[PDB]
RNA sequence: GAAUACUGCCAGCUGGGACUGAGGACUGCGACGUAAGUCAAGGAUGCUGGCAUAAUGGUUAUAUGCCGCCCGUCUUGAAACACGGACCAAGGAGUCUAACGUCUAUGCGAGUGUUUGGGUGUAAAACCCAUACGCGUAAUGAAAGUGAACGUAGGUUGGGGCCUCGCAAGAGGUGCACAAUCGACCGAUCCUGAUGUCUUCGGAUGGAUUUGAGUAAGAGCAUAGCUGUUGGGACCCGAAAGA
RNA sequence: AAAUAUGUAAGAAGUCCUUGUUACUUAAUUGAACGUGGACAUUUGAAUGAAGAGCUUUUAGUGGGCCAUUUUUGGUAAGCAGAACUGGCGAUGCGGGAUGAACCGAACGUAGAGUUAAGGUGCCGGAAUACACGCUCAUCAGACACCACAAAAGGUGUUAGU
RNA sequence: CCCUGAAAAUGGAUGGCGCUCAAGCGUGUUACCUAUACUCUACCGUCAGGGUUGAUAUGAUGCCCUGACGAGUAGGCAGGC
RNA sequence: GUGGCCUAUCGAUCCUUUAGUCCCUCGGAAUUUGAGGCUAGAGGUGCCAGAAAAGUUACCACAGGGAUAACUGGCUUGUGG
């Protein structure tokens, strides 16, 4: 990873200014659209009890 | 000697007082309060009294001549606070009242050395109660059984509630 | 020396935040939404009556 | 003075500062150096390392003025002189008349060398010279004189 | 942070605040944290000489730093003193607090209930 | 109630005013409270906080401990401050010329620096020359070079000296100190 | 094609009630006003009435409402069916001393300590003083013994303060105390063994995973105080015993 | 082969580029360790916090413990005996559990006001003899955790269900 | 849910009275009550950070500004009677 | 390869003794015996951080302990019923 920052730094020395060597945690999911297409929601309810006994 | 002495005293001038941000804005009366309105007293010696209300004075007092003629009550000032307005009105445009006001009714400077072990009214003041009570009379008159209620003192009677009353 | 609520004391309201007077003059506060005709999808309206 | 101590600040303190439970008592773990060996040996092992048994040769009858030797160095060899002919002496650093300290009558038995007096002859009278004392005399353009 | 607030669900009650609550919340009761010491906000200027490192000159840049979680929101919200509120002026609504939220109690995660509860607690 | 983080109420640990009731020394530290107070050079905060220090906390600094300190690059025309006392020294045979501003001077170590040349400065003349700290030099003597340092610490290994009355021979020189002996330490 | 419920927002308006009024010339931030000023804008002012004394208030006795088990002690746990205590006055228990540790104050400082003694006296005081002696300025070894600078009293890394250049940020220089580290020096141990020679003495030079309560531009001595330590009757009172 | 618990790292004492020392190491101008000089910008290399951070001296009391959830040993068991983690009591009042060291809530300068916690709202007793859907009638009903116990078994009592 | 199973010694304990479409049991929605807890304010003390000398109208261990904090046996220390 | 494939198989001060260095001391000065030192092992403490140690008291004493038994009570209920 410090060889990588390095290479990072280097080549934002460039082009791309502030590279933003420090990780980050995960984040919240951003906006996204869900398509119906071939995927129409169709599932079913809870099961019955049976003893499978 | 018989106590040391305090090393510093305190200074004896009087501080003098910051600026005050509080402005003396007129007071906003409530709404059933408007001249002609018929009041019942809830204080004083003219408890539960049926009186006129004349004019809103600059002390914030109510000018009332609940008529003397009918009542006895003579022009005087009451706190708006322990009036009661109700919804009986009668006309005042017929009345002059922009002599009465707070010096009008200075009362005196009653002396300290002045006392009394045991035990009249000004002159201006009846023919001033005489010539407002004409016209409030005159109008009065017109709609009847004003005369006797007005004559009539307010009260209580057992079951009422003056939560749900309609004054 | 005494902390004074802005939300109300509108003086103070005013000290802070210059823009309360705009906000208040335009009443942006209710602004009226422009309006729009689109429909939802048959295949969403058949979803959500679905048993 | 009394006025001070704790002991007025325990006044009206059931304890006097010494607890309820422990209870101040007369010798709880024994008087003296009880128990060196036994139950206060961790503090003997811990503090006094050394302190049981015997090491070395006895000496009977020994007196301390035979080995009276106090000793002193090159670095405080030039204090013998009185200050008042010590700048004098400093300046001009001759030979011919270089100063005598008389270490003995001084109260020393031995010169050490500690070192680097200033480049200038003296006499050193001593019953006992360091051969580094020596050496640095020497090369200052001393000399040492053995007395008794 | 999640996994923080999944730590310390049972003594907390958090979720997700919206503009009208923050703007609340720091006008009302918004300190900040100068030399150690809690001073009322109270004045832009506070705000610019303790915060204006970081194009923040007001209490509006501040609330927008916080409500949009800005590049400085870590010294904006380090440099706003820890909210004091009172209790719930309409109570929790529960009988018993120390049950989930989702069991009928008052800590975890409330989404956008957490609204309506710091609403009556200030 | 408040989860407490740390321990309330405490004292910050270091003398906001000397111990003694010395007036002088008083009226040095009302001065430097005022130059420190009124400028912005650290030289009088640091001076302040030294008029505050115990005895042990301000060991006495040798003219050969000037001298040498004088020897560095750059420093021979500047003021020497001990916020304590200057001792003279035999072990040196030149002095250089030079101002030393400090509490005290012994008899010797005055005489040594005015035969040098130079002069022994009280620290209200020294505030007075130098209300900034101007081309000064703050020399602080061996605090660890004390007797009592030697027994702090002591353990096995830690090579310390016992708190003892009598030595020699006898004295706590045999089991615990040799392998012959028992064991060693 | 609307309405309404539910949820949410307004830097929308407005009525009633309660507690509070800290501060004491001005300084600030604002607002309304062309400005002049004014304002609810870094904490209460204005108007009015009664009384001016037991009226308010304090104390005390009582009543009422609710609450309140006997202290001290040992104890995990006491109101205890655990022990001491009927009551009151007076007395009643961490002290002094020898030696000492840490800390602090003071004097003087490579020194320091007059008070064994002498001189003197307004006479157990105060004042003055020689030679010694104690501790300190050298350690190390069982001892015989030997005994502290290669060098700007060393190098490296930090290091306050100071200095130079900089509006600043900062960059350089110098860096006391202190901390870590590699060295150097003194003694002990082991090894090596020069010139020389009472031919068995002498021990030069050079080393070491060794060792010391060492050196490396001294800090100590004395007086005093709290706290702590040991011996003492030893915080106070208490045996069965022994001689 | 989990969960929980547990070690280390996430850089300036760092990284990279040239070349200096050695008596160690290499076949060797190979390395090892420590360095001179040069480059790296402000996201100097995750998050949150940091209440000042480090350092030293000296000395008190204590060295009988006990309780609760959870894990757990001996024992038929015990308000028994013995361990583990954490929180408590001891050393601690306050509101609640009538009453109670340890339970719940919450920890305490002196007051005012507002709001609540746990627990409650027929009367004692401050607060709905509230609202809503059901169940139960006991010739020994039942009525809030710790907690002041109840079982195997059985009933065309009555209710719902397969 | 109720009933049988279900027996102990002074008279007694859903805390008591009492309660039966409950004032019981299960559940749900509101309103309400009150801790030395939370919020705001005043005052006391403590701790911390600061201001104050072209004489601060001669107290600078004083005066003042700001913030936070306050349980306590054994025990420690400080200021006072 | 610095004992046993690893995890157990062992022992202070004083005294005695042996080995080593042929070294230091016996203090008025030497020589030789003798003695004492320095470094390293052994002789042993198993209550194994290491006193040198038989009973009895129904004639008994003291300091205490409900930190602990012999009676009630309390928890438990194996056993008993
Ligand atoms: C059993 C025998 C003696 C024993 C030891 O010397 C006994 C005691 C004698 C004494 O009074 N004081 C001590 O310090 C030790 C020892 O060394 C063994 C090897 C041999
Ligand atoms: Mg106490
Ligand atoms: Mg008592
Ligand atoms: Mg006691
Ligand atoms: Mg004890
Ligand atoms: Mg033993
Ligand atoms: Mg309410
Ligand atoms: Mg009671
Ligand atoms: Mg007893
Ligand atoms: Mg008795
Ligand atoms: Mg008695
Ligand atoms: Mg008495
Ligand atoms: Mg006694
Ligand atoms: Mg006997
Ligand atoms: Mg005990
Ligand atoms: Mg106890
Ligand atoms: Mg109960
Ligand atoms: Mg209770
Ligand atoms: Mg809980
Ligand atoms: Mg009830
Ligand atoms: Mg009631
Ligand atoms: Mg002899
Ligand atoms: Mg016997
Ligand atoms: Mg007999
Ligand atoms: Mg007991």
């Amino acid at each position: 990873r410090v060889k990588a920052n390095a290479a990072k730094r280097a080549e934002a020395k460039a082009q791309g200014v502030a590279v933003q060597l420090k990780r980050q945690p995960a984040q919240p999911r951003e906006s996204r659209i869900v398509s119906t297409e071939g995927n129409v929601p169709q599932t079913l309810a809870p099961v019955p009890y049976e003893t499978f006994i | 000697s018989a106590q040391k002495a305090p090393k510093w005293y305190p200074s004896e001038d009087v501080a003098a007082l910051k600026k005050t941000r509080k402005a003396a804005r007129p007071q906003k009366l409530r709404a059933s309060l408007v001249p002609g309105t018929v009041l019942i007293l809830l204080a004083g010696r003219f408890r539960g009294k049926r009186v006129v209300y004349l004019k809103h004075l600059e002390d914030n007092t109510l000018l009332i001549s609940g008529p003397f003629k009918v009542n006895g009550v003579p022009l005087r000032r009451v706190n708006a606070r322990y009036v009661i307005a109700t919804s009986t009105k009668v006309s005042v445009e017929g009345v002059n009242v922009e002599k009465f006001n707070v010096e009008y009714f200075a009362k005196e400077k009653l002396t300290k050395k002045e006392k009394k072990e045991a035990k009249e009214i000004k002159a201006e003041r009846v023919e001033d109660q005489k010539v407002v009570d004409k016209a409030l009379i005159a109008e009065i008159k017109k709609t009847p059984l004003l005369k006797q209620y007005l004559s009539a003192s307010f009260s209580l009677k057992n079951g009422d509630k003056p939560h749900m009353l309609k004054f | 020396v005494l902390k004074k609520n802005p939300l109300k004391n509108k003086q103070v309201l005013l000290r802070l935040n210059p823009y309360a007077k705009v906000f208040a003059a335009e009443k942006l506060g209710s602004k009226k939404a422009e309006k729009t005709g689109t429909k939802p999808a048959a295949v969403f309206t058949e979803t959500l009556k679905h048993d | 003075p009394s006025r001070f101590t704790k002991t007025r600040k325990h006044r009206g303190h059931v304890s006097a500062g010494k607890g309820r439970i422990g209870k101040h008592r007369k010798h709880p773990g024994g008087r003296g150096m009880a128990g060196g060996q036994h139950h206060h040996r961790i503090n003997m092992d811990k503090y006094h390392p050394g302190y049981f048994g015997k090491v070395g040769m006895r000496y009977f009858h020994k007196q301390q003025a035979h080995f009276w030797k106090p000793v002193l160095n090159l670095d405080k060899l030039w204090t013998l002189i009185p200050e008042d002919k010590r700048d004098q002496y400093l300046k001009s650093a001759s030979k011919e008349t270089a100063p005598v300290i008389d270490t003995l009558a001084a109260g020393y038995g031995k010169i050490l060398g500690k070192g680097r007096i200033p480049n200038v002859p003296v006499i050193v009278k001593a019953r006992f010279v360091s051969k580094l004392a020596e050496e640095k005399i020497r090369a200052a353009g001393g000399v040492v004189e053995l007395i008794a | 942070t999640l996994e923080l607030l999944k730590l310390i669900e049972p003594y907390v009650a958090y979720g997700y605040p919206s503009y009208s609550t923050i703007r609340q919340l720091v006008y009302k009761r918004g300190f900040g944290k100068i030399n150690k010491q809690r001073v009322p906000l109270s004045d832009n200027a506070i705000i610019e000489a303790n915060l204006g490192k970081y194009g923040i000159l007001s209490i509006d840049d501040l609330i927008h730093e916080i409500i949009t979680v800005g590049p400085h929101f870590k010294q904006a919200n380090n440099f706003l003193w820890p909210f004091k509120l009172s209790n719930p002026s309409g109570g929790w609504g529960v009988p018993r607090k120390f049950k989930h939220f989702i069991q009928g109690g008052s800590f975890g995660n409330r989404e956008e209930f957490i609204n309506k509860l710091v609403k009556s607690m200030n | 109630g408040i989860d407490h983080t740390s321990k309330q109420h405490k004292r910050s640990g270091h003398r906001t005013a000397p111990k003694s009731d010395n007036v002088y020394l008083k009226l040095l530290v009302k001065l430097y409270t005022f130059l420190a107070r009124r400028t912005d050079a650290p030289f009088n905060k640091v001076v302040l906080k030294a008029l505050f220090l115990s005895k042990i906390n301000r060991p006495p600094v040798s003219v050969s401990r000037i001298a040498r300190a004088l020897k560095q690059e750059g420093a021979a025309n500047k003021t020497v401050v001990v916020v304590g006392t200057v001792t003279d020294d035999a072990r040196i045979f030149e002095f250089p010329k030079t101002t030393v501003a400090a509490l005290r001077f012994t008899a010797g170590a005055r005489a040594k620096i005015v035969k040098a040349g130079g002069e022994c400065i009280t620290l209200d003349q020294l505030a007075v020359r130098a209300p900034k700290g101007q081309n000064t030099l703050i020399l602080r003597g061996p605090r660890n070079s004390r007797e009592a340092v030697r027994h702090f610490g002591m353990g096995p290994h830690k090579g310390k000296a016992p708190r003892i009355l009598s030595t020699g021979r006898k004295f706590e020189r045999a089991r615990g100190r040799r392998r012959s002996k028992g064991f060693k330490v």
